[PDB]
């Protein structure tokens, strides 16, 4: 069970389900999550160092779950939301210059499950 | 074009003038949050 599925909630008849985070460590190894929208069956191991400069990948995140609220007077029905500004990339290797190209990460399609 | 003319007063009251302007308060700024584009008018 070193990759878990949350077990202690399935014994307590789902107390939660907590469906966002990675799962756990493949071989004591690997940290290991759930790509919930995955289009074919897949997985791709990735490196990355304590350092922020050393993931191969970056997400800096400017403004997050930023709240939005209005209303429309049409019926006056609520307006509720949320925002964020986040911006992305990968350490350049040369998006051009990235697909299939980041040392970073390596993609394996998967068959026969 | 060009215009010629004059704005004069008796005390502190621009009586005279050809146009006069007499704004009427009590500039007002709004939020209107309607759907998700709440502008300023």
């Amino acid at each position: 069970g070193i990759s878990y599925a949350a077990q202690g909630l399935a014994t307590g008849f789902s107390t939660d389900t907590t469906k966002s985070v990675f799962a756990g460590v493949l071989g004591g190894k690997y940290r290991v999550y759930i790509d919930q929208y995955a289009k074919q069956d897949y997985f791709t191991v990735g490196y990355k160092g304590p350092n922020e400069m050393d993931a191969g990948i970056y997400y800096a995140p400017y403004v997050a779950l930023t709240p939005l609220r209005g209303s429309d007077p049409k019926n006056f029905q609520p307006v509720m939301g949320f925002k964020t500004r986040y911006g992305i990339g990968i350490n350049p290797f040369a998006i051009l210059n990235s697909l299939g190209k980041n040392a970073y990460f390596r993609r394996v399609y998967v068959k026969g499950i | 074009y060009v215009i010629v003319g004059v704005v004069e007063n008796i005390g502190e009251k621009e009586i005279v003038g050809s146009i006069f302007y007499a704004p009427y308060t009590e500039f007002k700024v709004v939020v209107d949050p309607e759907s998700l584009q709440p502008s300023i008018g």
